[PDB]
């Protein structure tokens, strides 16, 4: 058959799952340390006092 | 388990205090037994959390 001129140029692309904006949590300033450290600091604080 | 033993020894001192109301270093021993039991508990918490991290 004899095609006509392309009316839509395309190709092979890459599709991935759209990511999320990862809205920071309210209490995210605690993230640098683990929950165990934060809990142990309170225990250490009480003990020292 | 040391905390459990240190807490038991502290409680024994409070009972003994009731009898020997003239020996004031028994109440002091109880206070040190209760403060050292809490410090033992702290170490146990840190040892438990640091041994389950593997
Ligand atoms: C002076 C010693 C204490 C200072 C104040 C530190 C405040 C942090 C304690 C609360 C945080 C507990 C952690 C639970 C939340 C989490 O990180 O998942």
């Amino acid at each position: 058959i004899d095609f006509s001129k392309p009316f839509m140029s395309l190709g092979i692309s890459i599709m991935i799952k759209k990511p999320q904006k990862s809205k920071p949590g309210v209490f995210s300033f605690l993230d640098p340390l683990a929950y165990e450290i934060w809990m142990c600091i309170v225990f250490a604080y009480i003990g020292v006092s | 388990i040391l905390s459990v033993i240190l807490l038991f020894m502290g409680g024994l001192c409070i009972a003994a205090s009731e009898f020997y109301k003239t020996r004031h270093n028994i109440i002091l021993s109880a206070g040190i037994f209760f403060v050292s039991a809490g410090l033992s508990n702290i170490i146990g918490i840190i040892v438990y959390i640091s041994a389950n991290a593997g």
